[PDB]
């Protein structure tokens, strides 16, 4: 057996303030992916998060 | 994110650690119900139930056995 | 003091429903609007009525 | 609509598989009972009704024996 | 509304698992009762029973077992 | 008038107001069972009912007393 | 990916003993009920009728002693 | 004024208010049969009276014993 | 080698008493399985595990008995 | 305050997976691809497919 994979991610957070005020942004999402053979009906995910 | 604790912690190493068996018990019921008398399928549902009530089992006194080595300690702060 | 309470309502509700399966060369299975398995002798479907 | 389980599956299995012994014995009962006395007819007809008696208890022996092995695999789950 | 339980969900697999086995076997008692002698309706009825019984066995068993799953969990809150 | 309800009350109105009919239902199949004892579809449905009648009840209970032993256990510290 | 315990273990520990048995009575049932009457064929069967009956049996007796030990050490940790 | 019952004396008296006659047919189909032991129309009619009466007596029981149990959990908690 | 209790000393007086056991039980059933059907076979299996049951719970009424004479004695040090 | 959500992904997969084992004349079993062998007398081997 012989395998290979690539994989690539980009990110960008965007935040407004003024000057000397301390500011803070906060996120995460979760991601589903359908498994097969559909009749066995699930589901996977992962929560991406950033602070 | 959300906050989780220690006795969370504790408890989630079991789910983790038996990886399948929730869906397992479930479809080795559906497969069951459908033909109510098949020898496999009564044998494999027995193994699998049996399991299922020795991990709901094992987990919850753990976790209290926890909680009462936590509450023992606090009662000495006063 | 006086207290008054009045309440007038119509409803009606009217229609069918339909769902059913067919298996064909005991080799392709066929199903309308079922969320479940099929036995496979085929050839039947069901209308729901209400009125 | 026409549901069959596991035993039914077994006693239809013995059903189909004597393909048409069923109205072989009702022809030839017809046949012997309108001219009794035949030596031709009373030697097939014995042959006939004869194996129709093995298949019938055949069949049901043999379900009474799954019959009670899945009772005791049952048993079990408690 | 129909309000139902985590028991009743488990009893209700079996219900629609056996699509049609409660009226079935009704029927074959129907028409066996009118001429007992006919072993094609005896052969019959015999399966139907059977699964019968081995249908609402296993069905009352699997509901015991998951009270005591819970029974057990519920008394560690304490 | 109307009741006053404490906090200990709320918490076991949300497992009255959680199983809407059960407590009904109940007496209803007791009432058809115990009419033909010897009817095993009505002898299982009976058994489910019973079983999360008991449930429902045993868990409202054990709760409601976890939480007033914490009330309990902050109050001591006034003094 | 499949999941299995110490109870799984135990049960398949019998599958993979008894290589084949499972098909040869499928099979044996198969040739038996297209002649019941030949005494070769009901003396075939009725061998391996008992070796399943008392594998089946075996299996499901000893998965309930085990789960019968675990359930009363678990039992020790509250 | 009838004497005092509580909710398991209900509970019970509601099975003999189920089985209207019961009671009475056990004890007539056993005196006609003991009557003449060898007819089979009269075995055939006390096996399934007695039948039904064991299968009423048993369910009854079993019931009036959850109920103290329900009870006994939640009276066990006031302290 | 790795710091070991008194309550440990205690489990493990019961391992090393039954030396070969927890071995012994496992090559039983290797055997019983390849042929299910042998009473000599059977016959020595019902002894061991027998065995085996009592030995484990011996040991886990044990364990807990001293669990609670310490925890008995460390209330009063306050 | 307008608040706006946009998303889009694409997802494919494609081709067949190959494995098994065969018992060969009571003399050798022979197995491809099974992380531990399931050793099935007789033989089959699979091919499982996805699109």
């Amino acid at each position: 057996l012989e395998e290979k994979k690539q994989a690539t991610v980009v990110s960008r957070p965007v935040l407004l303030t003024q000057e000397n005020v301390p500011a803070i942004f906060d996120n995460n999402r979760t991601f589903y992916t359908k498994l097969i053979g559909e009749r066995n009906v699930a589901l996977e995910h992962v929560t991406y998060g950033t602070m | 994110t959300p906050w989780s604790g220690y006795l969370d912690d504790v408890s989630a190493k079991f789910d983790t650690g038996v990886d399948n068996l929730q869906t397992q018990v479930t479809e080795a019921l559906d497969k069951l119900a459908a033909k109510p008398s098949d020898p496999a399928l009564l044998a494999a549902y027995q193994s699998k139930l049996s399991e299922y009530n020795l991990y709901r089992n094992a987990q919850s006194n753990t976790v209290k056995v926890f909680k009462d080595i936590d509450a023992a300690i606090i009662q000495n702060f006063r | 003091l006086w207290i008054v309470d009045l309440n007038k309502s119509d409803l009606e509700r009217l229609g069918t429903s339909w769902s059913g399966s067919i298996t064909i060369g005991d080799k392709l299975g066929v199903s309308l609007n079922q969320s479940s398995i099929s036995t496979l002798d085929g050839s039947r479907f069901i209308a729901a009525v209400n009125a």
